[PDB]
RNA sequence: CGCUUCAGCGUUCUUCGGAAUGUCGCGCAUUGGCA
């Protein structure tokens, strides 16, 4: 049983909005905030969001069975990688994607420019019959910000590690060619992955090739 | 408030309603607030308040930073400017005492009192929109 | 939605202002050469600092406060023409009604630095003519105007006589063609409808007010000198300083006498120092006609002829 | 499953004003600023603004049902290409139009000619009776500025790609004629779209014919 | 921002003080004829404001806090223009001498900082606003 | 507390008032009130409810009283924006009950008001 | 020989849905029972 740790950075190419509720604001002020780490008050990328987007893109790429209704019906590779809960076929999740935190280098870089990590984008909706604008203010993480991720891969079967990491590479390529968070169809959340180190923290598995 | 009245959200409601006048014209009511104050001017004042409120809310310390204090000084100058340009705005400022409140928040120099004033302004604009 | 190409034919000099006015101190006026060198202040100040002439400039400004023309000061200390071109932005033609100039009104230029007639100014004029939300009408900003077509003109008020005044403005010279792109929808506005309304608006403008200035002696001199073009008719006073009839839809609609009375009331309400002192309505309201040139031709400010091409 | 990437350039024929609130204005100064990327403090064209103008133009072109209250009520091609949120008919947006940032080539070109990125224009409104004018100053992007976009197209249905790209080109032709951001009635927002390359970054689809 | 003579503070409150000190009723013909700085009209104030506004927006588009040499030369020409306008009209001269504006722009040049220039523009804007309010 | 005509305010009255307003057309509540506006008001009362829930003292603190005042302000603002929200607020007397909760100044009355609001939302969902 | 007025205005300030679901809900050993 081995544990390989993937560590790198998520660079915000286009302003990133991951919605987090529970905020009351003044009339006319920010309407939709972003998810933030309460202790630091700095924007965060939840591991739930990364895992969900990667799993959804990978399942789309491998294929969706006609009339699929649940996530446990995904392809066997996806169930092997991200986990499963099917009755009688519970498969453990080899990928444990963690919350991506605001990088300290990016924080110091923004403090260099006297720039706020979050920008308030001003948008509106033009009605189709009245043509009257409806204004909204969406918080986004400023472009040029980096989040350092942390992923753990559990080597349960030695044979399938190469195929699993090939699927992880495909999923990360899809996510780079896709968006993260909300509003991405309208130009939000475009990211880039910069992998820093893939190493076997636990066990004697050989992660040099990966 | 003058006459021993206390600034409050109910104070905002009573200020808006007592200045409210039906002023029926051609059988059709035309509600006027503070001698014909339009809601666009209030929204501009509320936009100033929104910017200062965002600046102070993104801050951490209860004591206002000099950047917020500078915005409050600018807000008083903006209130004076708008008072002069439109008589309705001057009437609104003198009734609400919002300019006096900006001096009061500066003396308090704390985020809680600012937030209260922000809520007072919100009450002013909300009741103006409701009574319209 | 149909599209058209608006051809603005400048029969009278057009000055779309930029909100910036300069004085004879700021720029250069070669009276003998009759050319106005528009200069930028920072370059002139740094040039005088390098040459050590800035103290002399300040003393010259102090000596004659009201009249502090830069050309006379530079002649005082014998600064070379190439030294002028070092800080001079560009030269412009001079058409002086009066001597030296007083106040210069600058044309509008974009960030790229080219002269252009804004779409909004054309849209406003077409709205004044066409009214009685204009979202369907669209006017593109003009294609950039060649600087050769820009020159300084002097505005001459005509209250039954020509009167030189301290008005000098950068205007597009006559004979210039300006290109706009216009897009309208078939349902709300028709190109023929707007052209017909332009023609009727100009006809009203002529009948209600223009004859009241033609009858004047100064108007007669204006016509004899060539102020009234033979061609001018889809006339639209796009530029600034065209006059009160222009920029106001109401005069054309109201009966000549009723419109004159209402205009007199408005002018007295606003300008009490001129029309407020007047006891009765003048023969023509406004009183004065709203420009000469080195050639024989006279001109009235802002006259244009539109020509829409699909 | 294929992702196609379209990258090109948006060049402003006339000054462009896409606004962004939250900025206090000194008396006589820019009352309505343009939207800018906080990092570089450079003008930007929002992905949402391009998508909304394109979708609106395409919807008007195809046609609108009488009393069309909602955007979810649209042509099937619009609903498929730009997405939907109809209850029980939640479609997916095959367009991922993104923020068009200020090009580096145009930025260096402007720095050569000592040109500010944004021009300031003086306007006013004059009462057609009292002849009393109220002035304003508007901020617009200097003509000849360039913005490079990045549109991702997802191949949800392989057979429909030709029709969807025909609709995309129709929308581009519409938006190039129409204005973008500030009113084009006043002549603000004239733009030009020049495509650089079309290529399927992910998957096996053939985008050469596109 | 800066300090004027006798160590007096230059703030927006002091802008109100300056505008009210030169504010007098001087009613004529039984009608109030508000006089600011001995006949200074709003038009001159707004012209001076616009003179400020040009370099204001020029600095606002800039990112670096240090005033570039372009801004330095713009402020030098601003001093030249203020002197010329003061010479042209006695009211403008009274306004400039009472408001210490040229001292303020010299201090702005001395500091060579964006913040000081902003504060100076805000003080100029305050003066204009107060004048509009009291008129 | 109590409404006009002496009726009693309780979860039974929440069901009753959601039912009387309920008009068949689609099921229309309070002349066009949508689930989204109701959930926005529920978000406001949920923020105040979390504030109070975390606390243990029965007496309502100053901050939650100011929260209730701002709740009344938001009620007025939403009533001004939308006619249906105004109709819902006047028919269910939610702002009046906010005044009553402020008068009583105890955790029990605020929790009962929260239960009444939640019951209004629940029966609105049920009768649609 | 320039001067004066105007400096932004009126109007939208979020909307519409989803508000958790599915799975397990004690098992075993001793007691018991049967041999």
């Amino acid at each position: 049983y081995s544990k390989i740790r993937i560590v790198g950075k998520i660079d915000v190419l286009t302003g990133l909005h991951i919605g987090g509720g529970g905020e009351t604001s003044m009339i006319g002020a920010i309407a939709s905030p972003v998810v933030r780490d309460p202790y630091s008050r700095l924007p965060i990328i939840p591991g739930s969001s990364i895992k969900g987007k990667m799993r959804s893109l990978l399942a789309k790429h491998i294929g969706l069975i006609p009339g699929q209704k649940m996530h446990n019906q995904d392809a066997p590779e996806i169930l092997r990688l991200f986990g499963s809960s099917q009755k009688g076929a519970i498969q453990s999740s080899r990928l444990q994607i963690s919350d991506a935190f605001f990088s300290k280098a990016s924080q110091e870089e923004f403090d260099k420019k006297d720039l706020a990590y979050t920008e308030t984008k001003f948008e509106n909706t033009i009605s189709r019959l009245t043509a009257v604008a409806n204004p909204r203010q969406i918080e986004r993480v400023t472009r040029g910000a980096s989040f350092d991720f942390h992923i753990i891969y559990n080597v349960e079967n030695i044979n399938e590690v190469m195929a699993d990491f090939e699927n992880i590479k495909t999923a990360i390529h899809l996510l780079e060619n896709d968006y993260l968070g909300g509003g991405g169809t309208r130009g939000n959340g475009r990211i880039r992955f910069v992998i820093d180190s893939i190493d076997t923290v636990v066990g004697d598995f050989d992660s040099s090739n990966l | 408030t003058k006459t021993g009245e206390m600034i409050d959200l109910n104070f905002a409601r009573k200020v808006v309603e007592e200045n409210k006048r039906v002023k029926d014209n051609r059988g059709r009511q035309e509600i006027v607030l503070f001698n014909g104050l339009t809601t666009s001017k209030l929204r501009n004042l509320l936009e100033l308040i929104n910017h200062v409120y965002t600046k102070v809310y993104n801050s951490d310390d209860t004591t206002l930073s000099e950047d917020v204090r500078d915005e409050l000084e600018y807000l008083k100058v903006k209130f004076a400017y708008e008072s002069g340009r439109e008589p309705a705005v001057r009437t609104f400022i003198e009734k609400t005492y919002v300019d006096k409140l900006v001096d009061v928040v500066l003396k308090k120099n704390t985020k809680k009192i600012f937030l209260d004033y922000c809520k007072y302004f919100e009450a002013l604009v909300a009741y103006a929109k409701f009574y319209r | 939605e149909k599209v058209y190409q608006v051809k603005l034919k400048v029969y009278g000099p057009v000055h779309i202002g930029s909100g910036k006015i300069i004085r004879k101190q700021e720029y250069i006026y070669d009276r003998r050469k009759s050319l106005a060198h528009i200069v930028d202040g920072p370059n002139l100040v740094k040039f005088l600092n390098k040459k050590g002439k800035f103290t002399a400039y300040l003393q010259y400004l102090n000596t004659t406060k009201e009249r502090a023309d830069l050309y006379t000061f530079l002649r005082q200390e014998q600064i070379d023409t190439n030294d002028w071109k070092t800080f001079v932005l560009y030269t412009e033609r001079v058409n002086q009604g009066k001597k030296g100039m007083n106040d210069l009104h600058l044309f509008v230029r974009d960030g790229r630095g080219d002269l252009y007639i804004p779409g909004s100014s054309l849209k406003g004029a077409l709205r004044t003519v066409l009214e009685g939300a204009f979202h369907s009408l669209s006017i593109s900003d003009s294609l950039p105007i060649d600087p050769k077509n820009l020159a300084i003109y002097q505005k001459i008020d005509i209250n039954k006589e020509l009167k030189p005044m301290p008005l000098y403005r950068e205007c597009v010279n006559v004979g210039t063609t300006v290109e706009f792109t216009m897009k309208i929808n078939s349902d709300d506005w028709t190109i023929e409808k707007i052209e017909k309304q332009i023609q009727q608006a100009y006809l009203q403008y002529w009948n209600k007010w223009f004859v009241g200035m033609v009858t004047t002696p100064g108007g007669k001199a204006f016509i004899k000198g060539g102020g009234l073009p033979s061609v001018l008719p889809t006339v639209l006073f796009l530029g600034g300083g065209t006059g009160f009839p222009s920029k106001t839809t109401h005069y054309l609609q109201k009966p000549k006498e009723q419109a004159q009375k209402d205009i007199f009331a408005i002018l007295q309400r606003r300008f009490r120092n001129v029309y407020g002192k007047m006891a009765t309505v003048p023969k023509n309201v406004p009183m004065v006609l709203k420009v000469n040139d080195s050639t024989n031709k006279w001109y009235q400010q802002g006259v244009c002829l539109l020509e829409f091409q699909p």
